[PDB]
This record gives C-alpha cells, sequence and structure tokens, in this order.
DNA sequence: TTTTTTTTTTTTTTTTTTTTTTTTT
DNA sequence: AAAAAAAAAAAAAAAAAAAAAAAAA
C-alpha cells in the first residue's frame, strides 16, 4: 500500500549511511537553517531500494509526493524541539539530482509523457517569482460555511470549485489560502545538439516554491522533470501543450584549508615573483608587464572620504604595440583569470555592447537596462581589445566611467548613475600599424584627456632582433611540442579573489613622503621636457599619476596581505611607472 | 554516413603516396585552374589541431582562408563547393540576402510564432565551416561579430536578459573583392581590401585571386565553360580525382580519427627561415612576418599530415606548409617587394614545385613582355 | 438554471511612416 | 554648411490567450 511506499521511503532517509547517515544530518541543519527543502541523489535512493527508484522514474508524480511527505515526518521526528512561534512543522520541496547522462530533448516523445526526463538546454527567458496556491479555501455565498484545507495539485493544474453547497455559490478568501514561489521558464536545445540544418526545438519549465529563481536566462542547465501537460478544465484536435515540471536543476558551466593555503603563499619572500611568472607562461617576454597585470588584478584599494567622495583603487592599464606581440593573447588570459572578468572590443562585442544602455518598453514601460560589457565586468577586469576604435557615446561613457566608476545614463524616464566598477585593460595599435620613432609621439591618436585616464602606458616594439626572433620561434614551436611555481588558474583566481574582499591597504608616512618627493621630481622633469620640446607631449602625467603610483603600491602591498605598504613596494611601484614613463619622456 | 570496411578503402589510396595531389585536383572540379586556391582550400577542410596549453592560452586549430579577387573569378564557386561537400557547413553573404545573419539575436520565428534565441551563422557552424561571401560588404556590428568570433572562437550574447557565451569554433572562408573593383599589385593587399588590419590578420590564408588577360587561359577557360553549358542542356541531361562522395568520407575520417603531433620538426630549419623572413620584410618597407605566421605555418603543416593520417608531421609536410605561408605572405606585398621576397626566398617558394611549372611561367612572363612590347 | 458564444482586456509583437541623426562633399 | 543615406521613435494594426458576462434554451 502507498502507507508501506512512504514507510519504505522514512527508512531510506533515517537510515542511508556513508560512517554518517547523510540525509538525517541533512535534514537536521536544513531545517535548522529554515531551508525546508533536500536535494535526494537519485542512485543513492536506487542502491538503498531500487524499486522505489524504479517506481519515481516510472510514476514520478505520487511517489515524490510519498517521498516529500516521509522527508517531513523525519524532519519532525529529527527536529521536532522548537520555541514557542514556530513549533508547526513545515513542508519540505525534495528536489532530486541524477549522474544519469541527459536525453536530447529530440527523445522526449509522447511515450515518455509522465515520466520523468533528464534533459539539457539553455534558459533563454525566466518569468517573475509569482504566487500560486497549494491550499484554498472556499466559503459559501448563501449558507457562509467554508470548507477549508482544499488540496491543490501541482504544476500547471487549475482546479474547479464546487457547485453545489444556491448552485456554484463558493467564492475564494485570499487571506485564508496558502501559496508558494512559481515560475515559468523557457528552455531551448543547445545549440550544439541542433541538428545542421534545422530549428532547436523547445520546452517550458516550471519551478517551485526553492526552485524559483535558481537560475537566469542563459544558463546552461540541465533539468530533471515530470513530463507533464496542461490540465485546464479540458486542426489539430486533442493536443494539450506540454511543459516539463522542475525538480532537479544543475547549471552547467572557500574552505579554510584553502584560506590557510592563501595565507601560506602570500608569505612566500617571492610571491611577487611567482606571481608574475604564473599569469602568461606560455606568452614569452614582457616581465615587467605581466607584473604590471598582475598589479592591474589585485588592484588597489576604494576609498570614501568622509564628504563622501570616492577615489577608485581599480587600476586601468593600456598597452600600444605592433601587431605581432601577443597582446589580445594576454587580454584573453586576463579574463579568463580575473574572478569576474569580460573580453570585449572598442565597438563592443557580437551583441553585446560596451557600455549599459537603458530603455523604456513601450507595451510594459518598464526600465529594461540593456547592461554592457561594463556593468557586467561590475567589481572585476574589462579587456577591451581595439581599445582605440570606439564610438563617440562609447568614448564619452568610458571616459565617465573609468575615473568616475559610475555610468550616468538620463533617459525619457528617468536618471540613474549604474556603479561600474571595473579595471580596464586595453590594447592597441598605432595609429599607422607599426611605431615607426619618426614620427614619436604622433603614433598615437588617442586625446589627451583619454590617456590621462590609464594608470599605466606601456609601448611594444618589435624594430630588430635577430636572438629575440629565434628564442621567440623556437619558444613557440616548443609550446606546440609539448601542449614548478606556476599557480594554476584556479587557485590564482580564488587567490586573487580572497585578497581582493579581504586585504585593503594603506600607503605609510614614510612611503608618502618617498612618492611625494619622486613624483615632484617627475612632474618637474616633464614640464622641462616639454619645454625643450616647444610641444605637449600626447601622454600627461598628473595628479591622477600620482593617484596610479599609490593604487600600484597598494596593490603590491596587497598581495602579501600586508596592511601597509611599505617603502619598497612603493619603488617597485615606481619603477612600473617609470617603464611608462620611459613613453611618457624618452618617447620624445 | 556511419559505415565500416570504408576504413580500408580510406586507407588503401591513403598510401598511394601521391594522394595529396589528388585532393588538391577533387577541390570544386567544376572550377579550371586556380590550383593553389583548391589546396588552400583542401587544407581548411582538413584544418589543424586545436591546443590550449594549460587553460590560459587558446590556439585555434582551423585554418580561415579569404580570398579577395578581381570579380569573374569563380571565388563564390569555391565558396559554393564547399558548402556542398562539407558537413556543417553554412553560407551566408555580407548582404542581408543570406538565410541566417552573422550577428545573434532573440525574437519570435517568423513561421513558429515561438520566442528564440536565433544564433549567429557563426554559431550555427560551431566545428564546421561558415563561408562569408562578399567580406567586404558586411555592416558594423556583422564586423564585430566576425572579430569576436575570430577572435575568441565564441559569441557573447546580452540581447533581452540572456546574459550568456556560447562558442562559435567555426573555420571561415571568405569572398572578397578589392576596392575600386580591381586589384592593384602595385599597392600592399592589407590597403586595396575594405577590411581593418586586425580582421585580415585573423586569416591563415590570403588568396590574392587576379583576372590578367592571358590568351591560352582565356581559350582554356572559354571551352571549359562552353562545353560544361553544351553538356547541362535540358535535351541531353596530372591524377584523377576522387569521387566526392570518398571525398568527404575520407574528410571525416581524418578530421575525426588521426590527429598528428609535430614531434619531428626541424625547428633549427623554422627558426632561422623566421629570422631570415624578419630581417628581409624589416629590410624594406613592407608588412613584416610576426608569430601568427609560424602559428598558421604549424597548423597548415599539421592538416597536410592530416591529409595523409601520418599522425607524425614530416619534413615534406613543413616544407609544404612553408611554400603555402611563404606564398599568401609574398603575395600580400607590394610588387616591388613580391619580386624581392620571391628571389630572396625562390628556395622555399620552389618546395615540390617541378621544373617544368617554373619554366612555363618564365616563358609565358617572357612572351606577356614581348606582346605588350607589340602592341603598345 | 445551465450552457455557450461572444466580449473584452490585457500583452505582446509587427509594420509603415515619419522624424531624427550620422556621414559625406 | 548643406544634402544623402541610415537609424531610431513612435503610432497604428494584428495575433492571441485567457477570463467574464449576456443571450438562449
Ligand atoms: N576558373 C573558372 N572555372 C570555371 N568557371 C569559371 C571560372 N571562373 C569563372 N567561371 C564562371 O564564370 C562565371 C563568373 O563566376 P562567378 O559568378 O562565380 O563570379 P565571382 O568570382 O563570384 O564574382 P563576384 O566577386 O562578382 O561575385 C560563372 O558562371 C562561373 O562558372
Ligand atoms: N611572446 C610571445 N610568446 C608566445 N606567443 C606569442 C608571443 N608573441 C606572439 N605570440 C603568438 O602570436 C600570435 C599573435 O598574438 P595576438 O595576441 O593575436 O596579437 P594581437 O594582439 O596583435 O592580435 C598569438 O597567437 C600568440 O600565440
Ligand atoms: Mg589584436
Ligand atoms: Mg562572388
Ligand atoms: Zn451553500
Amino acid at each position: 500500500r502507498k502507507s508501506q511506499l512512504q514507510r519504505r521511503f522514512k527508512e531510506f532517509l533515517r537510515q542511508y549511511r556513508v560512517f554518517t547517515f547523510k540525509y538525517r544530518d541533512e535534514l537536521k541543519r536544513h531545517y535548522n537553517l529554515g531551508e525546508y527543502w533536500i536535494e535526494v541523489e537519485m542512485e543513492d535512493l536506487a542502491s538503498f531500494d531500487e524499486d522505489l527508484a524504479d517506481y519515481l522514474y516510472k510514476q514520478p508524480a505520487e511517489h515524490l509526493q510519498l517521498l516529500e511527505e516521509a522527508a517531513k515526518e523525519v524532519a519532525d521526528e529529527v527536529t521536532r524541539p522548537r520555541p514557542s512561534g514556530e513549533e508547526v512543522l513545515q513542508d519540505i520541496q525534495v528536489m532530486l539530482k541524477s549522474d544519469a547522462s541527459p536525453s536530447s530533448i529530440r527523445s522526449l516523445k509522447s511515450d515518455m509523457m509522465s515520466h520523468l526526463v533528464k534533459i539539457p538546454g539553455i534558459i533563454i527567458a525566466a518569468s517573475a517569482v509569482r504566487a500560486k496556491a497549494t491550499r484554498i479555501s472556499i466559503q459559501c455565498r448563501s449558507c457562509r460555511n467554508t470548507l477549508t484545507n482544499i488540496a491543490m495539485r501541482p504544476g500547471l493544474e487549475g482546479y474547479a470549485l464546487p457547485r453545489k453547497c444556491p448552485l456554484d455559490p463558493y467564492f475564494i478568501m485570499p487571506d485564508k489560502c496558502k501559496c508558494v514561489d512559481f515560475q515559468t521558464l523557457k528552455l531551448q536545445e543547445l545549440p550544439d545538439a541542433v541538428p545542421h540544418g534545422e530549428m532547436p526545438r523547445h520546452m517550458q519549465l516550471y519551478c517551485d516554491r526553492y526552485l524559483c529563481d535558481k537560475v537566469v536566462p542563459g544558463n546552461r542547465v540541465t533539468i530533471m522533470g515530470i513530463y507533464s501537460i496542461k490540465k485546464f478544465g479540458l486542426v489539430g484536435v486533442g493536443i494539450r501543450s506540454s511543459y516539463i515540471r522542475v525538480l532537479g536543476i544543475q547549471v552547467d558551466t572557500v574552505s579554510p584549508q584553502e584560506e590557510e593555503e592563501f595565507r601560506r603563499l602570500a608569505a612566500l619572500p617571492n610571491v611577487y615573483e611567482v606571481i608574475s611568472k604564473s599569469i602568461a607562461p606560455s606568452i614569452f617576454g614582457g616581465t615587467d608587464m605581466k607584473k604590471a597585470i598582475a598589479c592591474l588584478l589585485f588592484g588597489g584599494s576604494r576609498k570614501r572620504l568622509p564628504d563622501g567622495l570616492t577615489r577608485r583603487g581599480d587600476i586601468n592599464l593600456l598597452m600600444l604595440g605592433d601587431p605581432g606581440t601577443a597582446k589580445s593573447q594576454l587580454l584573453k588570459f586576463v579574463e579568463k583569470c580575473s574572478p569576474i572578468g569580460v573580453y570585449t572590443s572598442g565597438k563592443g562585442s557580437s551583441a553585446a555592447g560596451l557600455t549599459a544602455s537603458v530603455m523604456r518598453d513601450p507595451s510594459s514601460r518598464n526600465f529594461i537596462m540593456e547592461g554592457g560589457a561594463m556593468v557586467l565586468a561590475d567589481g572585476g577586469v574589462v579587456c577591451i581589445d581595439e581599445f582605440d576604435k570606439m564610438r563617440e557615446d562609447d568614448r564619452v561613457a568610458i571616459h565617465e566611467a573609468m575615473e568616475q566608476q559610475t555610468i550616468s545614463i538620463a533617459k525619457a524616464g528617468i536618471t540613474t548613475t549604474l556603479n561600474s566598477r571595473c579595471s580596464v585593460l586595453a590594447a592597441a595599435n598605432s595609429v599607422f600599424g607599426r611605431w615607426d620613432e619618426t614620427k614619436g609621439e604622433d603614433n598615437i591618436d588617442f586625446m589627451p584627456t583619454i590617456l590621462s585616464r590609464f594608470d599605466m602606458i606601456f609601448i611594444v616594439k618589435d624594430e630588430h632582433n635577430e636572438e629575440r626572433d629565434v628564442m621567440l620561434a623556437k619558444h613557440v614551436i616548443t609550446l606546440h611540442v609539448s601542449a614548478e611555481g606556476e599557480i594554476d588558474l584556479a587557485k590564482l583566481k580564488k587567490f586573487i579573489a580572497y585578497c581582493r574582499v579581504k586585504c585593503g591597504p594603506r600607503l605609510s608616512a614614510e612611503a608618502a613622503e618617498k612618492l611625494k618627493n619622486r613624483y615632484i621630481i617627475m612632474r618637474s622633469g616633464a614640464r622641462q621636457h616639454e619645454r625643450d620640446s616647444d610641444r605637449r607631449s600626447s601622454i600627461p602625467i598628473t595628479v591622477r599619476q600620482l593617484e596610479a603610483i599609490v593604487r600600484i603600491a597598494e596593490a603590491l602591498s596587497k598581495m602579501k596581505l600586508q596592511p601597509f605598504a611599505t617603502e619598497a613596494d612603493v619603488e617597485e611601484a615606481l619603477r612600473l611607472f617609470q617603464v611608462s614613463t620611459l613613453d611618457a619622456a624618452l618617447s620624445g | 554516413e556511419l559505415t565500416d570496411e570504408d576504413v580500408k578503402m580510406i586507407t588503401s589510396l591513403s598510401k598511394d603516396q601521391q594522394i595529396g595531389e589528388k585532393i588538391f585536383a577533387s577541390i570544386a572540379p567544376s572550377i579550371y585552374g586556380h590550383e593553389d586556391i583548391k589546396r588552400g582550400l583542401a587544407l581548411a577542410l582538413f584544418g589543424g589541431e586545436p591546443k590550449n596549453p594549460g587553460g590560459k592560452h587558446k590556439v585555434r586549430g582551423d585554418i580561415n582562408v579569404l580570398l579577395c579577387g578581381d570579380p569573374g573569378t569563380a571565388k563564390s564557386q569555391f565558396l559554393k563547393y564547399i558548402e556542398k561537400v562539407s558537413s556543417r557547413a553554412i553560407f551566408t553573404t555580407g548582404q542581408g540576402a543570406s538565410a541566417v545573419g552573422l550577428t545573434a539575436y532573440v525574437q519570435r520565428h517568423p513561421v513558429s510564432r515561438e520566442w528564440t534565441l536565433e544564433a549567429g551563422a557563426l554559431v550555427l557552424a560551431d566545428r564546421g565551416v561558415c563561408l562569408i561571401d562578399e567580406f567586404d560588404k558586411m555592416n558594423d556590428q556583422d564586423r564585430t561579430s566576425i572579430h569576436e568570433a575570430m577572435e575568441q572562437q565564441s559569441i557573447s550574447i546580452s540581447k533581452a536578459g540572456i546574459v550568456t557565451s556560447l562558442q562559435a569554433r567555426c573555420t571561415v572562408i571568405a569572398a572578397a573583392n578589392p576596392i575600386g573593383g580591381r586589384y592593384d599589385p602595385s599597392l600592399t593587399f592589407s590597403e586595396n581590401v575594405d577590411l581593418t588590419e586586425p580582421i585580415i590578420s585573423r586569416f591563415d590564408i590570403l588568396c590574392v585571386v587576379r583576372d590578367t588577360v592571358d590568351p591560352v587561359q582565356d581559350e582554356m577557360l572559354a571551352r571549359f565553360v562552353v562545353g560544361s553549358h553544351v553538356r547541362h542542356h535540358p535535351s541531353n541531361k596530372g591524377v584523377e580525382p576522387l569521387p566526392q562522395e570518398v571525398l568527404k568520407k575520407y574528410i571525416i575520417y581524418a578530421k575525426e580519427r588521426v590527429h598528428p603531433k609535430l614531434n619531428q620538426m626541424d625547428q633549427d630549419k623554422v627558426a632561422k627561415m623566421y629570422s631570415d623572413l624578419r630581417k628581409e620584410s624589416m629590410a624594406t618597407g613592407s608588412i613584416p612576418i610576426t608569430v601568427r605566421h609560424i602559428e598558421s605555418m604549424i597548423r597548415m603543416a599539421e592538416a597536410h599530415a592530416r591529409i595523409h593520417l601520418r599522425d607524425y608531421v614530416i619534413e615534406d609536410d613543413v616544407n609544404m606548409a612553408i611554400r603555402v605561408m611563404l606564398e599568401s605572405f609574398i603575395d600580400t606585398q607590394k610588387f616591388s617587394v613580391m619580386r624581392s621576397m620571391r628571389k630572396t626566398f625562390a628556395r622555399y617558394l620552389s618546395f615540390r614545385r617541378d621544373n617544368n611549372e617554373l619554366l612555363l611561367f618564365i616563358l609565358k612572363q617572357l612572351v606577356a613582355e614581348q606582346v605588350t612590347y607589340q602592341r603598345n
């Protein structure tokens, strides 16, 4: 009898071991945390009692109800003692997952209706969380009696009110009916699985209490659900639109041990060196550029003064060079390694603008914010290749954003200031294509204002060398043949995230003094050089460059988790800024 | 197309020792001449070997090809043949006259009335070939999308609410006409084509198709096309090319099974060649050679090895890849630099080029000079 | 009284025109 | 500085999916 099946589910939940009882303790912790849901591994259920799993696969509709009831009873048995005001037991949604490979959407024929089905896809739209009634109460209009606790079926299955206590005298009381979360999603077939000449198929997913908003459109998802049709008061004849009842969702693509690992990694005397050589090992040369990119990755510290003004702590880097150097490769690595990162071109990307835009839906009249690379990359890195080929609107937008960290947009509907706290890493080629010294300082068309934004500007050249060419060709061939001190991508990314979230340093008095004196000397030298050349170098030095040097020192000290930036790191930051002053001054 | 015992067939002629010439001659049999273009398209079809050392250096295994040429030279014919012969191959045009566009978007499909994510054409050819005709007549957004696909091998969509990144690992075979409708060798390639340098920098082979007046070739092509017209009338409806079905079976087997490894490449020869090319190109005011050229040579050597299913790139494969890469790079240069690099590297460019071909070319040049002197 | 066909309304999308904006001589 | 081409706004039309009311028997 169904009671026997529920009893067996209770035994499986209470006594499945692995020693430790996984599901009993999971119920304890979730109910104590208030989650009131669990994730049941299908294979464990099958192993403990294979008949239960087979029943689930053949008749999910009521067997999952039995499992949920059993889980509710077990949770009561494990967490019954509660303080007054919450002792009432809470139903438990039971999500189920399995390692079984998903079945292509094309195999969802009629026969699989009402069976548990696992399919892959890409969610292209998700509806807002809403209210569906699990328990409703109906009151007669004439006799004003009540029929409380009318069980409501899950899924897209409405309900018909009773006709006889007049006739059809009942109305629903909103204030007495219990409802839960609710959401509808559109799942498209993964483009890889779509046959060559063929449209992509679709399906409609229906979420539930805790499955709502577990995914957002664009996620690559694996869905385990109940293939079901709508049940709404009953040339195509007898066709009922079909949908999936979502039960398990898996979205495809820090432990204390790792925290201590990061702590010891930072404590290394040469942590800077190992990080420097651990970003683009495949790319040969450019040690200074790699050090600068590490500094950019770690970033400085954002400061908000008591007056409320904000000093950005994110470094902005620019790289002008011949089209031969591996700089787009460098940007690709940076976007692949930064915790939050996005690669894009000067003119945005493919159907993904650079800066955010705001438009009002003429029908729904909402304020839709189409996010560009900048807003999407908030708190991370935006790698802009071909940074010299922006569009005027985008040029102004980035002009504002790189300094203030905010994009201010005011449309016919509203004014607003989206927060884009992104570190910009820009790549570019000379105006002519190849850097020619004869027209030095004329190889850059950037207006002086923009060049002020970038903390550092690197200049790359390939004008002449034979030994370097031989070494480069042999190194590339060696890399293609093969295909220690290197922090792997995942470990490095997690270390970067931990350092950024945890440690924010500040300068020390002596460091500030040294940087002050050095900056004064740099300003004097730049002014004298500009006077001697009788022209303004299109690569100025401003107090913004002082902020850049301070930020680089802060990043160097943040690598080590040291709260204060010492004199040595300020000297190293000064050297890094000197490797760009080599373009500020030696260029002319 | 999942057959068995045809592995024997493919291997049976794989050991022919001249299969390279057969396959190079078995591409678009309805197009006369343009043997170098056919070789390049064969190498593109068989493809290279994608490799991502660690997980931070993504190197594409594709061989993108760009055929830039004055009109009336059967470039679109080559693109259509590739469409016909290669599985997962899609065709699109720079104009909007193509069924599917280059850029992704989301909308309700006009016939199905259902809201779907129309992925860009490049995505549809995720592991195949994307043929782009009128490559020099695209939109700004089309140019951005092709740039993104060629650079990062993926597309990022944030149109309605779909913040996603779906990968498009396509081989782009493009066709285009020079600025002004005629290719002028006195100007470098990058300046007589309506394409920015970054776009052209991502193509592994540049085929400069030129329509130069030549009585013998003109007569031969006239005979070819007129015979085609005769043979396809409604009433009547130096090796041997492989049949097209067997050619595509061979392509499938090679592209799916054999993965050549370059453990036998002569690093000495390649390094010396690269250094010499750098010195020569910089000695003149010419577009220089860069690392990506060595990358393309590696990919083409791997593809040529794949044609022969060697599983190990051999010296001759490397030499042939160098031949093709140097031919493209030289033809991209201006007129004077063309001869400069031809004479300076004639040894490399003459690999597997028998004496008869060079002698015929020189005799044709001399007789053309005589003709020009006569008729001026 | 009970069904049924209509009525609406409420969203959403699509197409034409106009207007506004961008690029070129 | 002014004209030509392109892009976007905006307004009107169509599909349509579903809930409620009036007329019919
Ligand atoms: N080498 C050739 N062999 C056979 N037929 C050829 C050859 N060159 C041109 N033709 C024929 O001449 C005609 C012109 O070729 P096609 O229409 O493909 O031009 P195209 O190179 O694509 O030009 P465009 O750049 O203007 O589109 C076609 O009918 C084609 O069959
Ligand atoms: N120093 C280097 N080390 C390793 N590979 C390099 C180096 N320089 C260039 N390359 C190779 O040359 C190719 C060109 O690099 P890329 O970043 O595309 O240039 P750009 O940024 O100008 O487009 C890349 O595929 C890269 O692998
Ligand atoms: Mg680049
Ligand atoms: Mg054509
Ligand atoms: Zn009643």
